[PDB]
């Protein structure tokens, strides 16, 4: 469940299952790694207008090519079980417009 | 300022029970002379 | 177990309220102000009858129309062929055939019959009409009348007895008979007939489909020991086949309040939201020593006037034409004997003070002296006199009682 | 055929989201991010068991508590009547009876048992508790202990052996026996019992309903060819009648990150949205020749500090208390030997520069020299020294790497 | 008993209105403006038939096409093999084969047949077409015609009798026969065929699938005592297998109002919301002594003009091209005999007065004198003449009647 | 009868649209742009087959891979044990094993097989793969090859014939045989295998699960009267047990447009909404006598440039790298022979003119002379030369045609 309060413009949310989960903290804007936080085409997504409702409720599926999903994963230095078998992937949150963010 | 327009209507459990004579009316059509 | 519900959303159209037009054969959802939140209706008994609002029941009741005298000594009007009484045939009654009560500068009141009042609530109408004629006679009186129903006619410009016999008519005898009814037909080129009188929308009253006329066949004969005058009282009711088509703007109104604002240049009762008003002071108006009409104790709250028509003279002052208020208020002016003794007066006159786009009102006592002072003040403002020279305007002594509602004015 | 639907609108109440509290026995509508838009759940097999989240299963697992030595050579503590071990009876364990790992300027870590961790997730609790005592002895050792369950007591201020026998107790023999369990009852004035430890909301920890005490009946006896010390390891588990009432704020947290920000005057890590930060230049700050912490390359984007508490000295400077960044940066100053060689340093100190309502931060290298330079700069700003005289503040050479996240500070 | 309803909310999508495209096989919810709030439809009888809107019924009705004379004395055109009449085969009719009524500066009116009008309401079409030929002859006349249906051709560039016999054709005899029909097939490479004429969207009219041609087999022969001219009247109707595919932008319009605004530089009728207009005064325009077009009695309400194209000459004035208004209005000017007598004139000319981004219009009487005065005024404004020198512009005498709607203009 | 409906409102959650992820096994409510407002689907016949979009059908089709020559005269490479051909085993094909078509400053085009293209549309995959080997030989040629499937290997660093025999392999004979298939297994530590190539998200391509290698058992032998070269054409298809897991960002794109904007410092094509553009005039730019790129005829509508990177030289000018426009445009400059003859040129170069926070572009003809003039203009703006001295910039003669879309630029 995602709540976006300072905007009255459309917001998107996309899910990347096969993306390796090698981060333990969310990264924002400029400081995000390039080729990331770029909206993809054929990924599960949901486009929502904040004029109608400013809380997004979605369900992220389990898409791992393995027997289990590993929780309580270490952070910094690998394997092949820590990047594709631990996390459900990454969720990208962006704004439909390129229009500047309000002062507040 | 604020503008409050109150509209109303009758209900189902409402009833006009006893018929009385009609009081003399005024024609709206003669509201200019 | 918190199962997901991925069941497609449904396209829905939001609206503010439920139908304003629907009055029957449907449900009207609402927030009942009760303790029981179910289908709830008032309890009843035989002490409290069902609603008596059947249209056929009401419009069946006889209403009285303008009576007329029937003299037998009149050697001119009491002859074979003379037209005694006539009028157009329609549910509503011709204004001149109804009992009237007029008033100076007010609205004319008409004593309409049940069939007429109801019909004024509906656009079209149809059916037979029942005209009951009551005679104030005794056995000695004797006569015969030929009442006719002429379809397609609305006046007596070409109407005579020898022509009325060529249409639907009846011949009543007045031989020991005091009451009878002539149920006139509904002969029309169409199915329903529009009401003669209606809501202000056009400058023309529609026409009735037919005309009823009463003629003399055998002149009324009385005697020496009997009244030569026999008053006739025509009464109207709707036939069993009478129907009313579509609900429209009432062509009638209540006579509870016959006050009206005609096209007569009434001076607009300020603005809406800027009333009630009271006489107060204003720091930008002669350091709050003079009197103006306020609408709030808070500063910068002076009563503003509405749209004053451009056809009003600039040198003209105003007069209260409705409910007014009392207020206490000026020393003698140089060169004249104009002086106002300190006391309580009723507000009557007033002078408009413009300050940009907003216009205010200055109070003046209802006295022969006050009318002349407001007369001059209205003339001084027309010539753009210095603000300091117009100052010697009533004084501000204390605040005054608030008005019930909006005060009206006139040139 | 486009039939009309005059079916009354239904009063409906709009809400943003579905319940945030509901966790079972209901449906939760949501936008599933899948290709199949129906009721969809992960496929399973015997390789992937059912969820193992039965509360009775988990809290039944034995957890270890703080052990203690049991010496037979102690001529003072090894006597009939001595209190060897005791503690309050409740699901969670007394912090002093748990294995602890403390750290300087960090949080204390407690090795809580299954019954305690779960109980810290619920407000109230009830049921019997199973205390298993494991003894590190051999056949040669011999003794008898009287473990009791005293209801309504929480300390050993008035607790003795000759008083413990007057309550629910058990007498264990240590004669070729290394393990036994004393399932203590649930004797309470009420049905459910509140957790002893809870979410920060008040300044008082609730009390346990009872107290368990282990006494000596027949002093431990060993021999010459056997260890006189017999370590005792108390272990706890929940009884078959143990239950947990209501979900509340966890009285526990993860030890993944034991970093915390106590009431210790940490200097607020800028503001939220004004980080990550980097060392940059500012055209209004000495023509962008000096160094300040920016949060954006766009002009007029200087990192603003949060609410600095009013209990901080005006002449004080700051120090990084968390993750920091490296940056390259000043010539020798007149009268002193203060000079900074051009190179890359780790950010350590800093001085607050106020410009109206917004406060910014000026970087200083983590070096004994830099601490003194920031010391003086903090003092010069306190005396309102001329802006041009405080100028000889590190220089701006180039931009620096961005921080992972918010940088903390301290007086 | 006020039971709680913790029943999950349902995800719903709000929309402003119901479908604008749907016309059948569905329900359209709406707020019926009636007293009865149920499914309500107009009452009917045999006096009021069912809707007569079956497409097969309408397009079956014969429509008349452009006739032509058939002379037997013409020694050149009345020979074996000559082409008497031909046209493309499609539902709509070729504009040159339809009865036309042209008008100067207006729109051309075409008397289209039932099949053509309907087909102009649909994008594609198919089916056989029935061409009925009516002959104005008597028994004496005699001949034979070979009417053919050539698929894949749209002109008579390579069309001859000796080639028309190689396709679907018919040979009609004119021997005591005045009427016959040639039902042409539907031979197409595809199933449906696009309309030849359509809504303005591209600069090209689509092509018909085939071509119908009438040839002479045995030349018409008449006599001395009989008319040598036999007018032929071709009529069209749709076959029993004729169908129309998809609703599109009408390729036709009503001839009720043939007024149009071509690409001809019409001067834009002010702006929308800034009309009706009337001649009034403006306090910022020569102290409200001159005339301008207002749209409101309220101050600062001057009629603004729309987007004037940049291809218009700066020295040009304008002329009313539509409905206009009458207004009363100037003394003799120095050096010239230009003087306007006080009276009522019809508005005809006008000069644009620009004041920043907003453009207004100045009225001029429809008189040979007024055209020259507006001519000069348009030239003076082009040279940036002093505002005080252009003043001797019509005078403001009084307000004038409001226009029905927007007034048009032209260079 | 208008009964009340006090039926409790229902909590409902509003959302803008229906699922964007759901593609099957559900209903998607929408506003159908048709005349029929019911469940409507295109009509079909045998002329129009069902959708041919079965994954097993498509990926079963054989695709061609990079061929290679097999010479029998090579006394070095044609020996027992030599590695002729090898590659990783996965659905997609190794870029170096695919037919390629490279282009300067463009994108490399790969002729991918059906199994590879589809697999690039899904995240994970599994199943056997069918590698068909086609030989261009005749009966005279003879040989034997040992093709193996090595699980857990991705290169030939430690790969030999005498080691390949220790895994799943096959021995094919080339004795009058031109075609055969080696269906390789799916030997994996897991169930599904991630695609080797994917959407730009990380800097690393995943690895294939296995490796296929073709070795020589008995060297190819031909004769004197037969071609010593036998080209081998490897072809790939998916096994009957092949499956694709989850839809993800395509690892492929269409080769319709191979134009791309790499990390190469392209100069940003203005801003979005500020195009198409054309050469026009600006009243604040040398009294609209010089040329600038506009995006609107309305005043104050100059084409603004997007975010120019800070790594660009201040003295640098730009060049069009995409579609451009033609425009007509300067007299000889003092001291130099720089003079532009009046004519129509193609836009090629340009110089950025900054005016506050907004940046615009000044057009320059694609000519050796224009490049030098824009060269100097770019240098003059870098030194803050007087606005009046840089004036002798192309002239404005008339407006020019609008661009199809956004124009690109480069240093």
């Amino acid at each position: 469940r995602i709540v976006v309060e300072g905007l009255n413009s459309c917001v998107w949310v996309q899910h990347h299952p096969d993306r390796p989960s090698i981060f333990s903290r969310p990264i924002i804007g400029r400081y995000i790694a390039a080729k990331d936080a770029y909206r993809n085409h054929a990924y599960a997504a949901y486009v929502q207008n904040m004029s109608v409702n400013r809380t997004i409720e979605v369900e992220v599926p389990f898409y791992q090519p393995g027997l289990y999903g590993m929780l309580n994963a270490s952070d910094n230095n690998t394997s092949f079980d820590r990047l594709r078998f631990t996390g459900l992937g990454d969720l990208l949150i962006g704004i439909e417009g390129e229009q500047p963010i309000p002062k507040e | 300022g604020i503008e409050i327009s109150v509209y109303y209507s009758i209900a189902d459990d409402f009833s006009f029970n006893i018929f009385c004579g009609f009081p003399p009316m005024v024609y709206c059509d003669e509201t200019y002379s | 177990d918190n199962p997901p519900d991925p069941t497609p959303a449904k396209f829905f159209v939001p609206i503010p309220s439920h139908s304003w037009a629907h009055g029957t054969n449907t449900s009207e959802p609402t927030n009942t102000l009760r303790l029981d939140g179910g289908v709830v209706g008032v309890g009843r008994s035989d002490d409290i009858g069902t609603s008596d609002t059947a249209i056929s029941g009401i419009i069946g009741v006889y209403g009285l129309l303008k009576p007329f005298d029937w003299n037998a000594n009149d050697t001119g009007r009491n002859v074979g062929g003379h037209l005694l009484w006539s009028m157009p045939v329609h549910p509503q009654v011709d204004k001149d055939q109804v009992i009237q009560v007029m008033t100076q500068s007010k609205l004319t009141q008409y004593y309409l019959p049940p069939i007429s009042v109801v019909s004024s609530l509906y656009a079209y109408t149809r059916g037979s009409i029942k005209y009951k004629f009551l005679f104030g006679n005794n056995p000695r009186h004797n006569a015969r009348l030929l009442v006719a129903y002429i379809p397609g006619i609305s006046s007596d410009n070409r109407l005579t007895l020898e022509r009325a016999r060529n249409s639907a008519h009846v011949v009543f005898s007045l031989n020991e008979v005091s009451e009878f009814v002539f149920t006139v037909p509904y002969i029309t080129d169409t199915m329903w007939w529009p009401r003669k009188y209606g809501g202000p929308q056009a400058a023309g009253e529609f026409v009735a489909p037919s005309y009823i006329c009463m003629f003399i066949l055998n002149p009324l004969v009385a005697m020496e020991s009997v009244p030569s005058i026999v008053t006739i009282v025509p009464m109207i009711a709707a036939g069993d086949d009478f129907e009313v088509a579509v609900p429209a703007q009432p062509a009638v109104g209540l006579s509870r309040n016959i006050d009206v604002i005609y096209p007569k240049d009434s001076i607009i009762s300020f603005k809406s939201g800027y009333f009630p008003v009271y006489v107060g002071s204003w720091h930008s108006f002669f350091d709050s020593t003079k009197a103006i009409l306020r609408y709030g104790a808070v500063s910068d709250h002076i009563a503003q006037l509405g749209n004053i028509p451009a056809n009003v003279n600039r040198k003209a002052f105003w007069i209260v034409v409705g409910d007014t208020i009392k207020f206490k208020t000026l020393d003698k002016i140089n060169g004249t004997e104009w002086f106002i003794p300190e006391g309580e007066y009723t507000l009557g006159y007033g002078v408009v003070w413009r300050d940009g786009a907003y216009a205010y009102m200055v109070p003046y006592p209802l006295t022969p002296l006050g009318e002349k002072i407001a007369q001059y003040t209205a003339s001084l403002l027309a010539s753009n006199t210095a603000i300091s020279q117009i100052r010697p305007i009533p004084d501000y002594i204390v605040d005054s009682a608030a008005s019930k509602d909006n005060i009206l004015w006139s040139p």
